[PDB]
């Protein structure tokens, strides 16, 4: 029969839940006539009535984590422990709290204006697919909150760490264990992690072979997950939080166009999510496909023990379904892209490039059985026997989640010490032995000639040299005319070879619109994808290197329009746009219609050898630079990021308490036990701060079980005994239970997880994803992939410490200029008056490779990653920790360039944030490193700075005082000055900074100072 | 904490009435739900006395013995031929886990001499002779845990799984 | 068989020598030479091959064959070179 | 022949690193970002290396004429700053 | 019965395709592998044994004529014999030492397995002591400008050796220990040198154990892969599956062929040993036969230095 | 013909006399050519107490020690309570398989009582300080080894070589 009831579970406390507590006027509690989801109730009015006996009793006390902060009975009477004001505080810094003003719904009527905005967007469905307006619902609920201008609101007033909607998905998610259980039986947690993706991106000659790896790696997810989120609805998702997801919204709103809706209403949504789950660009309506691969190979489900085909919801059959389920939907997914390849490639058998597709992927289809990108599946389950004593929940029934999740990653662990490539389930001995292997062009004269993209696979199409190419491709299979030459070579740079799935990533890239395909998912037939793809012939044009290595070119070009075109008009440069072609690169879109024919190949004109003497001379003339080889390539992630989500103290002290720390946590049970007491009693304004911080002054000091509780028992007996409609007296127990849970957290070490928590995490890191996005578009990047944490860009070589400076800051959440829509501040993200909490207090670390642009981008980016991933946790530099120089391990930023390397910290706090005072130390020495840049520009200090601070480092660090240092390295820098005066006056607080290696082959100064004029030697290599 | 005994599981039985808990405590060390036997405990550096069952201590770092931790008292006939120590449950070698630990168990061990008599050489041995394995379940596995052939129904994932798991080291001496 | 005879020999120095790497150590310098793994300075034998074969190339302008023969071929139809090279390390440096 | 510590002081010590510069012709001013530094070795050092040849009756030419003729070649880059020149002695003195 | 094989500069084992100009607009670069497959020497030994007129397309069946039952490669630095131990894409360097309670800590629990898997990739490893690759930048100069021609530049990660090294493999033939010792061999690509050493050294094979070690490529017979793949869990405790080339024989001139294989340094549990014979042919077997004579399944008991064949 | 006594390395003089010859036999197993402490032997599942130093057996393969073979009696107030067994000479674990093998390995071990009354909660170290080198430098490494103040002219780098070569699993208590 119908179920899932969580629309409810979605509304149960409603979004005006923390003014009708406290309130000010009291206009609402009495023109509504147990108390405050009255008004919730009344907002039920688009769907089924409320059921107020399955989600407040549970699945409300076991999302949130305030059901054993507070104490199950203040929770629920909700007036024995009170404050007036309202504040929010960031759920990892409880220090930071919020003005929440009140710009919310009071009078009865705009309540109902509301309800009507939710009404005229769901008013248009019918209801055969009851699932699609809960699907809906669950993306527009919060962006309608936030689009018409309404702070949001924490759980309670009395503990302001979780937002009220984080709560409330929160709930949802746990619903689908709750009625899992309230049914016969079970309970699951579903987790998917892509094997080897770094050496999968790091397969590719040109940037659109990156591009198309990271989009598949998120496209073949997001292909396994629609299932979910047709079958279960959207919130069974739990990592990453499609609360403000491209993918979701995009596949959202084109079900939607799907079936037929009025396009009046899918324009007022569409707009909603133009501006918010977007930036405001909607080149996603242009692109057809979200310009971004955003989805993290590794992905969590919350999932029920109930299944489909009783045309209903039926108790699951085995404990084996899901695996098998994910696998065979994963496989499938890949096998209808190939499909739909072909399909699309047959019918265009002319432009010469799409007929090789053809008569290539007929040759090798038995060999494209195999997905090119495997996964790794694991389970954990749960029964009613953990959660539930019969009549409710038990005593630790809260403490499940956590160890059931807990219990799920350290499976994969497990399997992650053995990795296994995709190419080995491949089979390639008969082939490469009895020469089996079909190859379009020249049969190699030594054996197979392996692929030039993925270097291991044998290659199918061997493209000739670059002799006579013409002549050479016609009388062989790759051509039949003088006319193809001209499209194939428009892919296939002379002298390529291609393997099978080398040439399918090309082949996808030769028009990034089959995606779709997987981006819709068993929603259209395929052939009805692929009719609309060769329907329009739009052209989505990827850079290169070479096209980024040149945009200061470019730029100074727009900006010289007639002028450097005067002596052209005869290239191919100053021709005027004749095509509608666009870019997911938003500074190419920002310029073509600027007068410059961007689509031109710097490596056919100023970067080519028959040329660039005309090109040479003609920049010289108009004052044009020479453009520079270099682009640089930059790589971000963040630190300890499951032992984030894991709850540890990890990504607080980030050097500390490492990773061993918690196979044995007793040794450092004095920095455990002081960070998260701060954190606890930090959490709460309220009047409760006091009471808990005597029930820790009671487990501090390891006062015996209850045996010390008469001490705190009082705290909270003479105030229980504040209200009259308390209905029963239960606070013998309660209070043990406090210190029995505080108790546990400071014993374990970390803090317990709940569903709320991962929420509030997942969506934070979406929401910092769209502000490094407009954040890496601002500096003239192009973003290869950036999901979260993560981050691949590539940038000129120029505004690359910028951008660092600015990313970082901005993970924090400081910034200082507005970033579409989001506007960020000190900690927070408020979009237009919604103060959304970030990620303070986790550490990023950044990896910038200077890199010549006809570099392989194999060994780049494998150096990229390793240098981040092995760096990041080899190399420590002094911190000063509760005012004591301790070493750390994360926040650096490690630039290399052919054998030049530098780190800079980004930390020099270990707990990075716990003020307001902190968000300017973020990074503080890259900007030290622009000053002196823009010193050595303006020709007021010589680059001798750079190639002389050694005579003066051997004084400099045997020296213990601070003024005499100070001298010195302003006669270091007077003896280097050209003008007058300078003024650089470094911050004194990086002087005796002392970094250090595990003896790795990384070379590195052991000083900051002397980091300093390595990174700038780096960048200016960067400009050669 | 409710102490235990390990019990290598040889060809002989000279050890098999030694231990005779039935119920136990608060824990158990093995769980038969249908994947095999669990929490094996394996023993490194100890050979086995293959006659008057007891475990022979090389120094050899190579040689290893599985047998199972078994409940409780060991008859009060010990306490000079046997010793007991109290670990924390992370100083064994159990093998492919499914129960959980209470994080401190008395554990009880045999000892024999250490053979100055002969030279200190061992070979291997595995669980062949189909008939010897049920007559090993029926012997010491059922005095220990009875419900084996009991309650479940299966033969052949829990109860014919030992062919190649147990392998332990013999004197020949 | 197979390099059945060898014949050593000392490079001697007759004027400075820079023998680059690019930037390819963390020093003070720019254009270094090229280091051991001890950081002495070295000769590649890359470096020291193709140096020789182009200076005989010139000075003998009509062994190409023999000279092509031994230091190997240089367009794609080739065959197994039989003579090599090992990296000239440092051998002792004025002071 | 030094101790390996003080050796690697006094050899690091011979060796040669100059900084360059590169001139604006109209104003005979450096350019801006127009200053490098290099490393020669120097002059009289010495750099020892075998010349390992298969039998195929062109190394008995090979090794019989063209190496007998060898007294200097060039080695590495900067010749137009004469820093090329060196001399091959072969061990048979 | 040992060889020692000693380079006498850095040496360069390619592991991936192509490492000439081909395509006009970008360089090309290559990386050296740490321990050379057993083809690499299989082959060299070959090239020190050679008779012109045998085989002429099959390459091992002649080679094969030629060598003994070639045992693994691993280091030896000062009588330090350090072994290779792989992780997903981690290699490591290890000594004996750290080997035996190897089985044991990947069976510990969450933290304790990770923490001890991480100071022995990372503090307890001594690759970095030993060998760091050495990258060594190449050009093409064209006569005609002095220049360096488009883009005609290399980047080929060698592989430098910090201290006095070797190689380690044993061999069962001695009529050889004659006819190799004191050959300046061309070890490796790139044109690299190194020498042999050879003499009689007692080695214990024919024990059994349960955890092993690929001292060299355990090498599958590409019909049991969706047998094996399917259950690698339950065959390897850690380390790296990857399809790998056999390499490049000299007589046809042809890369050779290609196979799924266990990486060295990896962990393979006893239950592997015979799957693989339960899951090979009759003819399949006659070929991996040779391939174990090359050098190719090779193992090691993690408590002392006792190598075994798997399908000998 | 040949017994040796086991001896360990702690920072703790506590095996300050174990044997009453000071030589005891008459070969050596064991190598010193300045280039390495040649065949040391390692046991698994043998933690140390410091004080009095005992080699308390805890079968946890993951605690071990690092320990040298000297021959001699144990003062003779033992040999009836210590360690007695024979090996074939092809199961010793030996670093730097150099040496010599005597084909008659009998070994005298510190061997105690487990006593579950309490944990052993183990705790490995590394030397350094030689000062802690020195001390048993003084009483051990010149007491049995006549070889020393012979080749003892780089009479550091077989100090060196001491540091990384030895490690063992104290109990701290
Ligand atoms: N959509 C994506 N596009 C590109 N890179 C991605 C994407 N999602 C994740 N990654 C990267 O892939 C890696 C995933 O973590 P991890 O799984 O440890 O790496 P891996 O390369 O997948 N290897 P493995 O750990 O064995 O699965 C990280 O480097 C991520 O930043
Ligand atoms: N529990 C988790 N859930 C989701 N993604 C995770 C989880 N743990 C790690 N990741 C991501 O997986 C990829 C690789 O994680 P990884 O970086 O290896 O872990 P980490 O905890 O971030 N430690 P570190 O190496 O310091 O970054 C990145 O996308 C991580 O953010
Ligand atoms: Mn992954
Ligand atoms: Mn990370
Ligand atoms: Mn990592
Ligand atoms: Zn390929």
């Amino acid at each position: 029969e119908f179920l899932d009831y969580k629309i409810i579970a979605l509304l149960h406390d409603p979004p005006n839940k923390a003014w009708v507590i406290t309130g000010r006027a009291r206009n609402l509690t009495q023109q509504l006539s147990r108390k405050h989801e009255k008004v919730a109730k009344y907002i039920i009015n688009q769907l089924f009535g409320k059921n107020y006996s399955e989600k407040v009793d549970n699945a409300d006390k076991l999302a949130s984590s305030i059901d054993r902060y507070l104490g199950s009975i203040v929770y629920k009477e909700r007036s024995l422990f009170e404050n007036r004001s309202i504040f929010l505080k960031n759920i990892l810094l409880s220090n930071i709290q919020r003005d929440i003003g009140n710009l919310f719904p009071k009078d009865k009527s705009k309540l109902d204006n509301l309800i009507l905005e939710y009404k005229k967007l769901l008013n248009v469905i019918n209801k055969t697919n009851l699932i699609l307006k809960y699907q809906l619902f669950y993306l527009i609920y919060e962006l309608v909150w936030i689009d018409s201008k309404y702070e949001n609101t924490p759980s309670d007033t009395r503990n302001p760490t979780h937002t009220i909607f984080d709560h409330l998905y929160a709930t949802a998610a746990m619903m689908n264990w709750i009625l899992s259980l309230e049914k016969e039986a079970k309970g699951y947690l579903l987790g998917i992690d892509t094997i080897g993706v770094a050496d999968f991106i790091s397969k590719g000659r040109k940037t659109r072979d990156l591009w198309i790896s990271s989009y598949l790696v998120s496209a073949l997810l997001w292909y396994v997950i629609t299932w979910f989120i047709e079958e279960y609805g959207p919130d069974v998702i739990l990592f990453p939080s499609l609360r403000f997801n491209q993918f979701y919204a995009f596949y959202l709103l084109e079900k939607l166009r799907k079936e037929g809706v009025s396009e009046d209403v899918i324009d007022e949504i569409k707009e909603l999510i133009t501006k918010y789950i977007f930036n405001g660009d909607d080149l996603f309506e242009n692109l057809k496909i979200p310009p971004y691969p955003i989805i993290p190979g590794r992905i969590t489900l919350i999932l029920p023990g109930l299944i489909r085909e009783g045309e209903e919801y039926k108790k699951v059959q085995d404990d084996n379904c899901f695996i098998s389920k994910v696998k065979e939907r994963y496989n499938e997914g890949w096998r209808k892209l190939i499909e739909g390849l072909r399909c699309y490639s047959e019918r265009k058998r002319e432009d010469g490039f799409w007929n090789l597709v053809c008569r290539v992927l007929k040759l090798t289809e038995d060999l494209l059985q195999t997905t090119p990108l495997n996964i790794r599946v694991k389970q954990v389950s749960v029964t009613e026997d953990e959660i539930f004593n019969n009549n409710k929940l038990r005593s630790d029934s809260w403490k499940i989640y956590d160890n059931k999740y807990r219990q799920l990653v350290s499976e994969f662990k497990k399997s992650k010490l053995v990795k296994v490539t995709p190419e080995s389930r491949l089979k390639l001995f008969e082939l490469t032995k009895f020469d089996k292997l079909p190859q379009i062009g020249e049969k190699s004269k030594r054996g197979y000639e392996f692929c030039t993209s993925c270097g291991v696979l044998p290659a199918v199409v061997i493209m000739p040299k670059e002799d006579e190419l013409e002549k050479k491709l016609i009388d062989l299979g790759i051509a039949r005319d003088e006319k193809d030459v001209r499209s194939i070579k428009n892919m296939i740079s002379p002298g390529e070879r291609l393997c099978p799935w080398c040439l399918v990533k090309r082949a996808l890239g030769a028009e990034p619109r089959l995606m779709r395909i997987l981006l819709l998912g068993d929603l259209y037939s395929v052939e009805k994808i692929v009719n609309e793809i060769v329907s329009r012939d739009v052209k989505i044009e990827i850079p290169s290197t070479s096209d980024i290595a040149s945009i200061k070119t470019f730029e100074e070009m727009i900006e010289k329009k007639n002028e450097i075109c005067e002596d052209l008009k005869e290239e191919e440069v100053c021709e005027k746009p004749s095509e509608s072609v666009l870019s997911m690169w938003q500074w190419f879109n920002k310029n073509y219609y600027n007068g410059i024919n961007l689509t031109i190949d710097p490596e056919e004109y100023w970067f080519s050898e028959k040329r660039r003497r005309y090109y040479f001379s003609v920049f010289r003339r108009h004052r044009i630079t020479f453009p520079s080889p270099y682009y640089a390539l930059v790589r971000a992630d963040s630190d300890y990021l499951g032992d984030l989500l894991e709850g540890k103290l990890t990504p607080y002290l980030a050097g500390i308490i490492d990773s061993g720390d918690y196979a044995n946590i007793s040794e450092k049970k004095e920095e455990v036990n002081k960070l998260l007491e701060e954190y606890l009693v930090n959490a709460g304004s309220g009047s409760i701060v006091d009471y808990v911080k005597t029930v820790l002054k009671c487990i501090r000091e390891n006062l015996n079980k209850c045996s010390c509780a008469e001490k705190i028992y009082s705290n909270e007996v003479a105030k229980v005994m504040f209200r009259v409609n308390v209905e029963k007296a239960n606070v013998e127990e309660e209070v043990k239970n406090s210190l029995e849970y505080f108790e546990t957290i400071l014993n374990e070490g970390r803090i317990i997880v709940t569903p709320a928590w991962h929420v509030s995490i997942s969506s934070a890191l979406n929401r910092g994803l769209l502000v490094e996005l407009e954040l890496v578009n601002k500096h003239k990047g192009f973003v290869i992939y950036a999901g979260g944490d993560d981050l691949l860009a590539m940038l000129p070589v120029d505004e690359v410490l910028d951008f660092i400076k600015e990313s970082r800051r901005a993970f924090a959440g400081f910034g200082t200029e507005k970033l579409g829509n989001m506007c960020l501040e000190n900690g927070f993200v408020r979009i237009n008056n919604a103060y959304y909490p970030s990620l303070p207090i986790v550490g990023r670390s950044y990896s910038v490779i200077i890199a010549h642009y006809a570099d392989p981008l194999f060994f780049v980016i494998n150096d990229s990653y390793n240098l981040l991933e092995e760096g990041k946790e080899i190399i420590r530099y002094r911190v000063m920790y509760n005012g004591e120089y301790k070493d750390a391990k994360k926040d650096v930023a490690i630039f290399r360039y052919q054998g030049l390397t530098s780190v800079i910290p980004l930390s020099l706090k270990r707990p990075i944030v716990s003020s307001v005072s902190d968000f300017n130390e973020i990074a503080s020495i890259i900007d030290v490193i622009l000053e002196l840049k823009k010193r050595i520009d303006e020709g007021r200090i010589s680059v001798s700075l750079l190639y002389d601070y050694e005579k003066y480092k051997h004084l400099i660090v045997a020296s213990d005082e601070k003024y005499l240092t100070e001298f010195l390295v302003k006669d270091w820098i007077k003896r280097n000055s050209l003008r007058k005066h300078v003024e650089f006056t470094i911050d004194e607080k990086l002087y005796g900074v002392r970094l250090t290696i595990e003896n790795y082959p990384i070379k590195i100064p052991n000083d900051l100072i002397s980091n300093i004029v390595y990174t700038l030697r780096i960048i200016y290599g960067g400009e050669k | 904490s409710t102490q235990r005994e390990y019990v290598f599981i040889p060809i002989t039985n000279s050890i098999t009435i030694d231990v005779k808990i039935t119920i136990g405590g608060s824990d158990h060390i093995t769980n038969i739900d249908e994947r095999g036997i669990h929490n094996v405990l394996v023993i490194t550096g100890y050979a086995v006395d293959e006659k008057n069952g007891r475990l022979v201590p090389t120094l050899d770092p190579c040689d290893y013995v599985k047998g199972i931790l078994v409940a409780g008292t060991p008859q009060q006939a010990q306490s000079n031929d046997f010793l007991t120590l109290k670990l924390p449950a992370n100083k064994l070698y159990l093998i492919r886990k499914k129960g959980n630990i209470s994080d401190d168990l008395k554990i009880y061990i045999p000892y024999s001499s250490p053979d100055a008599r002969n030279s200190m050489k061992t070979k291997p041995v595995s669980i062949s002779d189909d008939t010897i394995v049920n007559n090993i379940i029926k012997e010491v596995f059922d005095k220990i845990y009875n419900i084996t052939q009991k309650e479940k129904v299966k033969i052949e994932k829990v109860k014919e799984d030992i062919k190649e798991l147990f392998s332990y080291y013999a004197l020949e001496q | 068989p197979y390099y059945a005879f060898a014949e050593p020999f000392f490079i001697h120095a007759i004027t400075h020598l820079h023998v680059g790497s690019g930037s390819s150590v963390e020093e003070e310098i720019a254009l270094p030479f090229q280091r051991d793994e001890l950081g002495y300075p070295t000769i590649y034998a890359s470096s020291l091959k193709g140096a020789i074969k182009s200076f005989l190339l010139k000075e003998f302008p009509d062994k190409r064959d023999v000279i092509y023969k031994v230091l190997g071929e240089d367009e794609n139809p080739e065959e197994a070179s039989l003579g090599t090279f090992l990296d000239a390390i440092l051998f002792a440096i004025p002071s | 022949v030094l101790e390996d510590s003080i050796g690697r002081e006094v050899i690091n010590r011979s060796l040669i690193r100059v900084r360059r510069i590169r001139i604006d012709r109209d104003k005979k001013v450096v350019e801006t970002g127009g200053l490098w530094s290099e490393e020669y070795v120097p002059m009289k050092t010495i750099f020892f290396s075998v010349l390992l040849g298969k039998e195929s009756k062109e190394s008995a030419i090979f090794a019989s004429c063209i190496l007998r003729n060898l007294r200097y070649v060039i080695l590495g880059g900067k010749e137009t700053i004469g820093k090329g020149i060196v001399e091959l002695r072969w061990v048979k003195d | 019965k040992r060889v020692l094989i000693k380079p006498l500069e850095p040496l360069m084992f390619r592991s991936q395709g192509e490492f000439e100009p081909l395509i006009t607009g970008s360089h090309t670069a290559a990386q050296s592998l740490i321990i050379p497959r057993p083809s690499t020497i299989a082959g060299m030994l070959g090239y020190i044994l050679f008779n012109k007129s045998s085989g002429t397309g099959d390459w091992l069946s002649d080679l094969t004529n030629l060598l003994a039952t070639i045992y693994g490669t691993f280091i030896e630095t000062n009588g330090e014999y350090l072994f290779p131990l792989r992780m997903g894409n981690h290699l490591a360097l290890v000594d004996q030492q750290h080997l035996i309670n190897l089985p044991t800590l990947l069976e510990k629990e969450y933290e304790r397995r990770e923490k001890g898997i991480y100071e022995l990739f990372y503090d307890k490893n001594k690759l970095f002591q030993i060998i760091n690759h050495q990258d060594r930048i190449g050009i093409s100069i064209d006569k005609s400008t002095r220049t360096v021609k488009e883009h005609y530049l290399y980047s080929a990660r060698y592989l430098a050796f910090k201290k006095e090294v070797n190689y380690v493999i044993f061999i069962d033939n001695d009529a050889i220990s004659d006819k190799i010792n004191g050959k300046i061999v061309n070890f490796g690509g790139e044109n690299r040198i190194a020498k042999l050493e050879v003499d009689d050294y007692k080695v214990d094979t024919s024990i059994e154990e349960e955890y092993y070690l690929a001292l060299s490529p355990i090498l599958i017979p590409d019909e049991a892969l969706d047998n094996f793949l399917d259950n690698i869990s339950d065959y390897v405790a850690m380390g790296k599956v990857d399809k790998i080339s056999l390499g490049f024989d000299i007589a046809n001139t042809k890369r050779k062929e290609m196979l799924t294989a266990i990486l060295e340094g990896s962990i393979v549990k006893r239950s592997i040993i015979d799957f693989i014979k339960n899951e090979i042919k009759n003819d399949l077997r006659y070929r991996f036969s040779k391939y174990e004579k090359i050098g190719y399944n090779t193992l090691m008991s993690l408590c002392k230095l006792a190598l075994r064949k798997i399908l000998s």
